[PDB]
């Protein structure tokens, strides 16, 4: 009959100066704050309760009350960044590194669970946390020869709490905790456990955000084979992380592009850039614009991969930011490309809709297409061929589109095409 | 060129 207490009774019996009565309403407690039905956080907290949760979470010899204010207290973290402060400033953080070590595995589990919602309210929360000590006790708990013999809810809440260790940014978490958490998580990212592994990427989506060093300290522990092996996942919540993730990974430097290369990355991107996934296909392109802002052999990797006709059909017909990403890989293409990528470029059919892209309202994508224009007419001029590709772009209707853009709002759209015109359409 | 562009509650 621990169901449906008013906070005035759970106040009563917490209260009491009775260790039983005390369990009774905490479980009680528990339980409204465990509805999906508005829980009554704000009223469990203006009742004063928190700090008695975390006196609770300290009675090692009535492992019950632990186990019920662990609960109570991973609930109410999980609501408001105000919520989760109040739970941090009754002093729960090491009250729960405490408990992680536990010889009850729920209760271990639960203070897993609390450190990760705790961690995740943001960068101040997570580096505290990261102070009181957390990661040796939480990784003490995966030390194992094999993860298997874990259950497996356990092993799950423990990667997504170090998940939220690693994640967000400003400042980026510690570097000797992300050098004391990525062997952990690398052995994890090679678990066989889908929600694992959707976790594990995620981190290594989090940790790859950032500069070139982040990058290079997940990239050196070899985890970019295993990386592209999940981006050929059927379960789009691997998928989506370790797509964000290679794309971080390309931002880099063209070595550990070419790290992505080498993997097998692109023999994945016919799929990944038909995907029926919106936002698969925004972010394939997107990791294609960085692609192909490389060296010219990876653009030639790209192009031996069959690809281009890919970023051809998703600047015909996608989503518009993806075509927006797909506009910005031409440009790239055409600026970094040699004279013969270029060529074959406009072989595949890029002017068409190239030029029907030229229609939109943001002015973004205009100055890109006009760029990526201007630098296909330069290859053209060092084949003497700029006629034909003026021919081409009349006859599609690209040529009114310019015209009609030398009279725009914004100046450098109305200047690179005025510069156009004068040039090649005499 | 290159541009560099969770709580959970239980029951």
């Amino acid at each position: 009959g621990t169901v449906n207490w008013s906070v005035e009774d759970i106040v009563k019996g917490i209260n009491s100066n009775n260790l039983e009565s005390q369990l009774q309403a905490t479980q009680a407690a528990r339980k409204l704050l465990s509805r999906e039905k508005q829980p009554p956080i704000d009223n469990i907290i203006r009742a004063g309760l928190i700090p008695k949760f975390v006196s609770f979470l300290g009675k090692t010899d009535c492992s019950p009350i632990q186990f019920e204010s662990a609960w109570a207290l991973t609930n109410i973290a999980s609501g408001t960044s105000e919520q989760t402060k109040a739970v941090v400033d009754g002093g729960a953080i090491p009250a729960f590194i405490s408990l992680l070590a536990s010889p009850h595995a729920h209760i271990s589990e639960q203070a897993v669970w609390a450190l990760g919602n705790i961690a995740g309210d943001g960068s101040a929360f997570r580096d505290l946390v990261i102070k009181h000590g957390a990661i040796d006790p939480l990784l003490a708990l995966l030390a194992v020869p094999d993860l298997s013999t874990l259950a497996c809810g356990y092993l799950r809440n423990l990667t997504w709490t170090l998940s939220n260790l690693c994640r967000n940014k400003n400042p980026a978490p510690p570097l000797d905790a992300v050098e004391q958490i990525l062997p952990t998580l690398v052995r994890l990212l090679h678990h066989n456990d889908p929600e694992v592994l959707a976790d594990s990427c995620w981190a290594i989506s989090y940790l790859t955000d950032g500069p070139n060093e982040r990058i290079e300290m997940v990239v050196k522990k070899g985890v970019v084979p295993q990386l592209v092996k999940l981006l050929g996942a059927t379960e789009l919540p691997i998928v989506t992380p370790a797509l964000r993730a290679i794309g971080n990974i390309v931002t880099g430097t063209d070595e550990q592009t070419q790290k992505v290369i080498d993997a097998g990355a692109l023999a994945v991107f016919p799929s990944l850039l038909t995907n029926p996934k919106t936002n698969i296909q925004k972010e394939a392109t997107w990791t294609m614009s960085n692609i192909t802002a490389g060296r010219q052999d990876q653009i030639q990797q790209v192009v031996n991969h069959g690809l281009v006709p890919f970023l051809v059909g998703v600047l015909s017909k996608a989503d518009f930011k993806t075509q927006k990403e797909a506009a910005w890989a031409i440009t790239n293409y055409t600026s970094g490309g040699t004279v013969e990528q270029i060529v074959y470029l406009v072989h595949c059919g890029i002017i068409e809709p190239l030029m029907n892209l030229l229609s939109a309202k943001d002015t973004k994508i205009i100055q890109v297409i006009l760029d990526a224009i201007s630098n296909i007419f330069q290859a053209a001029e060092k084949l003497g061929e700029t006629e034909k590709l003026s021919i081409m772009i009349e006859e599609c209707g690209g040529l009114d589109k310019i015209e009609a853009l030398q009279r725009h709002e914004n100046e450098s759209v109305y200047k690179a095409s005025l510069n156009l015109i004068e040039k090649y359409f005499s | 060129r290159k541009i560099k562009r969770q709580k959970r509650g239980k029951r």
